[PDB]
């Protein structure tokens, strides 16, 4: 019986905020992934949160990568207005991401709950395969401040006082002229790209401090959205290398390897950097040149994310990071 | 690419119920989370939003037309439908379907993309398939070895009809003119195409004329006399 | 139309043309504006959303903004192909719906005075077999868009039987119009020649046809 902490402050101070609580797990072997099917009493969503089955291109590396059109369950592949229509009905969302070497798979489970349930949902249980997990809500004595290493921090609207706060981002795959995210990538990083080698359309949705209204990325006139964009794309490998007990970095960087996405591809659509040892970097991403978000799972591989060259690349699905915000204490 | 496409009868008589259907493509309609919307535009007039429905069943109609408007949904078949009851001569318009979105949390804010629309004309009269005629290039229209020829489309109701050339292979240098509301209550138009003289003896030019409210599909060949 | 737009705005290439949209607190005061450009007789197209954002394939010549209950679309660097109709749209809560402005007819002036291209077609060998005949006159690629139509026969004009449509801007910033003549075929070959005359800016362009050709 594991535990996941949902951090509730005493008050919310208006705003349609959702709280996020996530925790990682001890691992399981490689080929066990498909067995994982979660049950819950606090998924609460209309068959959309837990029942996330997605067409992936499993890249089994050997030796030598093997692309296979596989189907995965429980991933954090989010959809348009998912958080929103979850909020209006006071229902929840839950997903998990994976960091996998050639042999093992460390999970990371996020749960997203509207703040309208810091009192109703005081405790809960959710089971994922070999692990039960009690979802424990936990009150801090903060009014609305997020608890950051002993102090209650409160954005915004003010000398100025400013700190760095945690933020969780998930990619939402939506198609339309207004979602050409790679165009913003080019306009704000001066990489040598164009619109055909990079066609995936979508955006990111993020929550800050475990209690915040969602932040869409990118939007030009949002201070926090552009902060998140800078953070996400200056470290797409995730701004937290160290998973639960991986400070002594043993990255057997095996090296670059090509793969098809999907398996039926005529040539190699994705470049990767195979590794082994300790799984710390996430293993779920999305292929870039495909208009449809053709999701990719890569065990024992760091997919190519550096967009210095604008072809045969991938973008992360989830991302946990830190960005700068103005606040107050006492 | 995501595209919306409208379909329905071009003519609906007064005091009937008008049905139209928009089909989505490129995006899965259940991956939408969008406000799927019907909008219309009277001839020479501006825009007016009819209503929307969400992928669950939320019917949000314009207060003016909520009495008459019904909006069907079909999640299993990627479609939604409009059913405006008690139509009169006032409701004649171009009807567009749109994928209205709402950026963040607030309701409908913008429409992207759009279907290319369909013209529903209302009049208690009936439909007539037009008649197509050639308009030959004689020795009267050349300027430097280049001239033009035409296809006449005559005596139809209601709008619209369409004329293309060479099954779409001929696009550049083709111009078609607005139809006319004659005193006879009939519409007529013409499609002219400009080409050099060279191809009068080794190339063919056929215009294809279509009229939806009458099922009329005519491939008419234009040659010098 | 709850949102109030100016009816028409106009300019010349290289301007900064601004188009307005004024509503109340119930529509623009609390919800975002989107901007739409509709080209001549075409389905609309999104230009601005979230009051300033640009879709892909939108030039920053088009910027947008909104303050209080009133919004503006700023075409900084006006160009020729911007001759269209501009609508503003926003969500009104007291009406619980989406409202459009009255549209803004934008005219790009400064284009030079032009001469009309006149085309004339006599009835076909097919149409003369249907108790009817039709002669057609085409006026294309002229500026301004005003016309006067005069049909003649042997230096002597005629008036009736001619249906003439309103002139139309094309996609290439130049204007065109059509003139249709329907006759009993007896009076198609009861006169020597038929001539079409286009009057524009004072001047005239003329064309002629005869039936003694190969029928």
């Amino acid at each position: 019986v594991y535990d996941m902490k949902i951090e509730c402050p005493h008050t919310v101070s208006f705003g349609e905020n959702s709280v996020i609580g996530y925790v990682e797990l001890p691992p399981m072997p490689l080929a066990d992934t498909a067995q994982m099917v979660p049950e819950s009493s606090c998924s609460m969503d209309n068959h959309q949160s837990i029942n996330t089955i997605t067409k992936y291109t499993q890249v089994i590396w050997r030796g030598e990568t093997v692309s296979t059109e596989v189907d995965l369950k429980g991933t954090c592949v989010l959809k348009h207005k998912m958080v929103e229509e979850s909020y209006r009905s006071r229902k929840s969302i839950t997903c998990y991401d994976l960091s996998c070497n050639s042999t093992f798979c460390k999970p990371t489970l996020y749960m997203i709950v509207p703040i309208h349930a810091c009192n109703m949902m005081k405790s809960c249980l959710i089971a994922l395969g070999p692990y039960r997990v009690q979802v424990v809500y936990e009150r801090t004595y903060c009014m609305t401040g997020v608890l950051i290493e002993g102090k209650c921090f409160v954005p915004d609207q003010s000398i100025f006082d400013i700190a760095s706060v945690h933020v969780v981002c998930f990619f939402v795959a939506v198609k339309g002229n207004t979602y050409k995210l790679f165009e913003q990538v080019k306009k704000s990083f001066e990489s040598t790209c164009n619109d055909t080698e990079n066609k995936v359309q979508g955006y990111y949705i993020c929550i800050v401090g475990g209690n915040s209204a969602p932040i869409y990325v990118p939007t030009l006139d949002d201070f926090r959205s552009m902060e998140a964009f800078t953070g996400i794309f200056k470290s797409p490998h995730g701004e937290d290398h160290d998973l639960a007990g991986e400070e002594i970095a043993s990255y057997s960087i095996v090296g670059p390897a090509n793969a098809k996405v999907p398996h039926s591809a005529s040539s190699d659509t994705l470049s990767l950097i195979a590794y082994s040892g300790i799984p710390s970097y996430s293993s779920l991403s999305i292929l870039t040149s495909s208009t449809d978000a053709k999701h990719v799972f890569s065990p024992g591989l760091f997919p190519k994310l550096n967009h210095t060259n604008c072809d045969k690349s991938a973008i992360p699905l989830t991302w946990t990071g830190m960005i700068d915000l103005p606040g107050y204490y006492e | 690419q995501v595209q919306l496409l409208e379909s329905g009868p071009g003519l609906v008589k007064p005091s009937q119920t008008l049905s139209l259907t928009c089909t989505v493509s490129g995006d899965s309609i259940s991956s939408g989370g969008f406000y799927w919307s019907w909008i219309r535009q009277h001839p020479g007039k501006g825009l007016e939003w009819i209503g929307y429905i969400s992928y669950s069943g939320s019917t949000y109609y314009n207060p003016s037309l909520k009495s008459r408007v019904t909006i069907s949904v079909d999640t299993s078949k990627n479609q939604f439908s409009l059913k405006l009851s008690s139509v009169t001569a006032a409701d004649t318009a171009v009807y567009y379907c749109a994928r209205g979105d709402s950026s963040g949390y607030n309701p409908l804010n913008w429409f992207d993309p759009w279907g290319q629309g369909t013209l529903v004309t209302v009049s208690s009269a009936s439909t007539k398939g037009p008649s197509v005629f050639p308009l030959a290039p004689s020795s009267k229209s050349t300027s430097g070895g280049t001239a033009a020829l035409g296809c006449l489309v005559k005596d139809y109701f209601p709008e619209p009809v369409t004329v293309s050339w060479n099954s779409g292979a001929l696009t550049s240098g083709v111009h078609t003119f607005p139809a006319v509301l004659q005193s006879s209550g009939l519409y007529s138009l013409s499609s002219v195409v400009t080409v050099p003289s060279s191809s009068l003896g080794t190339q063919t030019y056929i215009c294809n004329v279509n009229h939806k409210p009458s099922n009329t599909k005519v491939d008419k060949k234009v040659e010098p006399k | 139309s709850v949102l109030t737009q100016p009816p028409s705005a106009s300019g010349t290439p290289g301007q900064r043309v601004t188009i307005y949209c004024s509503g109340s607190t119930s529509n623009i005061g609390g919800n975002t504006v989107s901007w739409y450009q509709q080209l001549p007789s075409m389905a609309p197209k999104l230009l601005i959303y979230s009051n300033d954002q640009r879709p892909s394939g939108v030039p920053d010549r088009f910027s947008g903004s909104k303050s209080g209950t009133s919004a503006s679309l700023a075409i900084s660097g006006l160009q020729s192909e911007d001759e269209a109709d501009y609508y503003c749209a926003a969500w009104d809560e007291n009406l619980n719906g989406v409202v459009f402005g009255g549209g803004t007819k934008l005219t790009v002036l400064g284009q030079p005075k032009a001469a009309p291209s006149v085309t004339l077609f006599p009835p076909s060998s097919e149409e003369l077999q249907a108790n009817k005949a039709t002669l057609v006159c085409l006026i294309s690629d002229f500026y301004p868009g005003a016309v006067t139509v005069a049909w003649k026969a042997d230096s002597s004009p005629v008036k009736a039987g001619v249906e003439t449509t309103t002139p139309s801007k094309q996609s290439n910033n130049k204007y065109a119009a059509s003139s249709y003549l329907s006759l009993t075929p007896e009076q198609w070959k009861s006169h020597k020649s038929y001539s079409c005359q286009v009057t524009h800016e004072g001047s005239t362009v003329e064309k002629t046809v005869v039936p003694t050709e190969c029928s």
